């Protein structure tokens, strides 16, 4: 697709989020760059309104899957890039086990030479003394799979996954995601076969930053689709060769 | 100059068995040969009037039988890797995993006969001995599977043509069916005997150097233990389909 061409080198990114969780308002900005050829993302986010009323890890997924690396044999399955430059709408509900839920709407598209993700988030039903409003999540992040399927009717995809957030007492807080992505243009797009994105994230800090913030690096790859038959042949050969 | 002596000189220049030398190497090849060679002089003249193929020079120095031994399949190659293993299986009559001189001699005897060429039993042993000298690389007194592949001018691995993209269900099926039809020479719906052998060889060679005949035997039983569902020792289309991840089992 012609969208692929837009992700050939290093591409700048902007992110804007406006949120409200149980009545607490906040805004987050981010900037950085994506490098789809290597599946790599580098971003820094700032709460422009003071202290973040939720933990940074609960926002990682909300805060551009167009920067995933699709191997050459899977280029026909990359919906995210095919909808560029006009972009796509990304919608989610995220359910935090035994606690509240977020609901988000975002538009992801090129604005000039920059890929921009603008989001509106709303959380309700959180416990004040829970893991989220009580800031009991550890500042770290686990690796997950993101399962993607075509939604032929809406000419997009439906996406589902679960994230696991380490809690400070050693237990785990689950977050259940339901996700729809729809193109903004009426041009045609690539509807993939079933697959997933293998995602790894690392959270850190900018040593010079005084404001409440998150530095995030992410590496993502597409997988799970069948290759050419030569792939199964090679793979079987390697296996037969072992121990012998 | 017997073929073995000639080969040994030639192999000093054609170290990668390109089947030619460079034109620069030509003079020094003649120098090695001159250590009546006077036909040498005649030879230079012959086509002095960018490479130099072995058949050219060999045409002028070796016997008509020796030229036959060195080039009888560079002219007319094998059908494919199944015919190759059929020959291998026939002449490794003790299934040693190695072709011996007594076995190679039978191959040459049958080959001469079927090409309608008359030769004496003493000729046949000289040829046996000459052919062994040329092709027994590690000088262990036996021919390995790749040595017979070189005598037979075995062509390229059929499996190399298929591509990593071409993941579509339709593409995988077109490619499965072409692969299966290639190895199923007898058109039975199953790979049996050398059809198995030929597929094992080509598959294993995708990821490792040319395999030995002992290892082919080992990989053949490993493949059967992996995908031989009804354990009858043959690979039905449906068994290979499942093991190559074909979506609809034939
Ligand atoms: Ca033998
Ligand atoms: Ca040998
Ligand atoms: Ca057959
Ligand atoms: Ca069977």
């Amino acid at each position: 697709s012609k969208g692929e061409e837009l992700f050939t080198g290093v591409v700048p990114i902007l992110v804007e989020l406006d949120g409200d969780v149980n009545g607490h308002k906040f805004s987050v900005s981010g900037e950085g760059e994506g490098d789809a050829t290597y599946g790599k993302l580098t971003l820094k986010f700032i709460c422009t309104t003071g202290k973040l009323p939720v933990p940074w890890p609960t926002l990682v997924t909300t805060l551009v899957q167009c920067f995933s690396r699709y191997p050459d044999h899977m280029k026909r399955h990359d919906f995210f890039k095919s909808a560029m430059p006009e972009g796509y709408v990304q919608e989610r509900t995220i359910f935090f086990k035994d606690d509240g839920n977020y609901k988000t709407r975002a538009e992801v598209k090129f604005e000039g030479d920059t890929l921009v993700n603008r989001i509106e988030l709303k959380g309700i039903d959180f416990k004040e003394d829970g893991n989220i409003l009580g800031h009991k999540l550890e500042y770290n992040y686990n690796s997950h799979n993101v399962y993607i399927m075509a939604d032929k009717q809406k000419n997009g995809i439906k996406v589902n996954f679960k994230t696991r957030h380490n809690i400070e007492d050693g237990s785990v807080q689950l977050a259940d995601h339901y996700q729809q992505n729809t193109p903004i243009g009426d041009g045609p797009v690539l509807l993939p076969d079933n697959h997933y994105l293998s995602t790894q994230s690392a959270l850190s800090k900018d040593p010079n930053e005084k404001r409440d913030h998150m530095v995030l690096l992410e590496f993502v790859t597409a997988a799970g689709t069948m290759a050419g038959i030569i792939g199964n042949l090679r793979h079987m050969a390697l296996d037969m060769g072992n121990e012998i | 100059l017997d073929a073995a002596c000639f080969w040994q000189i030639w192999q000093r220049f054609d170290k990668e068995e390109k089947g030619y030398i460079r034109e620069t190497e030509l003079d020094a090849f003649f120098d090695h040969l001159l250590a009546e060679e006077n036909v040498q002089k005649v030879k230079e003249q012959l086509m002095t009037s960018g490479r130099i193929l072995m058949k050219e020079l060999a045409s002028m120095f070796l016997s008509e039988d020796e030229n036959f031994l060195l080039f009888f399949r560079l002219e007319t190659p094998l059908d494919n890797s199944v015919e190759f293993m059929q020959i291998w299986r026939k002449y490794d009559a003790d299934s040693s995993g190695f072709i011996s001189a007594a076995e190679l001699c039978n191959f040459l005897r049958d080959l001469f006969l079927h090409h309608k060429k008359n030769i004496s039993e003493a000729e046949l042993e000289e040829y046996t001995s000459t052919m062994m000298k040329i092709f027994d690389k590690n000088k262990d007194g036996r021919l390995d599977l790749n040595d017979l592949a070189r005598i037979l001018a075995l062509q390229e691995n059929f499996l190399l043509q298929f591509k990593m993209d071409a993941s579509s269900t339709e593409e995988r099926k077109r490619d499965f069916e072409k692969i299966f039809a290639h190895y199923d020479v007898s058109k039975t719906g199953a790979l049996e005997g050398p059809e198995v052998d030929g597929f094992v060889k080509d598959m294993m060679e995708l990821v490792q150097p040319s395999i030995s005949g002992v290892d082919l035997d080992k990989f053949r039983e490993i493949l059967l233990r992996h995908c031989d569902v009804n354990k009858d020792g043959k690979i039905q289309k449906s068994e290979l389909a499942l093991c190559l991840g074909l979506k609809i089992n034939p």
